[PDB]
């Protein structure tokens, strides 16, 4: 699962048949670290109007 | 692909299904790939 996002811990608890989260617009919101089982916000990176 | 989703409750009633909400969550995805159209469950005896 490829993307581009700011990557925080989080405070969310995912049940142990989840792997990712997904927002209103389908996108990955949330994920977990496959190799250490935690759980990751992925708030995208800034968008602005120049 | 056969789907198991699976929820344990505590419960206290005697006889009827209780009444409430409880969400099954899925336990095992079972790969077995054939045709299935009637099941029977199985009880154990108590001899004495
Ligand atoms: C390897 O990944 C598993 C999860 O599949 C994890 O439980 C374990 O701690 C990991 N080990 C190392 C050394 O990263
Ligand atoms: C599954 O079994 C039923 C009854 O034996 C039969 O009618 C049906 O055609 C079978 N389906 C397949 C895909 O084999």
């Amino acid at each position: 699962l490829t993307g581009t996002g700011v990557l925080t811990e989080s405070n969310k608890k995912f049940l142990p048949f989840q792997q990712f989260g997904r927002d209103i617009a389908d996108t990955t919101d949330a994920v977990r670290d496959p190799q250490t089982l935690e759980i990751l916000d992925i708030t995208p990176c800034s968008f602005g109007g120049v | 692909y056969f789907k198991i989703y699976s929820k344990h409750t505590p419960i206290n009633l005697v006889r009827d299904l209780p009444q409430g909400f409880s969400a099954l969550e899925p336990l095992v995805d079972l790969p077995i790939g054939i045709n299935i159209t009637r099941f029977q469950t199985l009880l154990a005896l108590h001899r004495s």
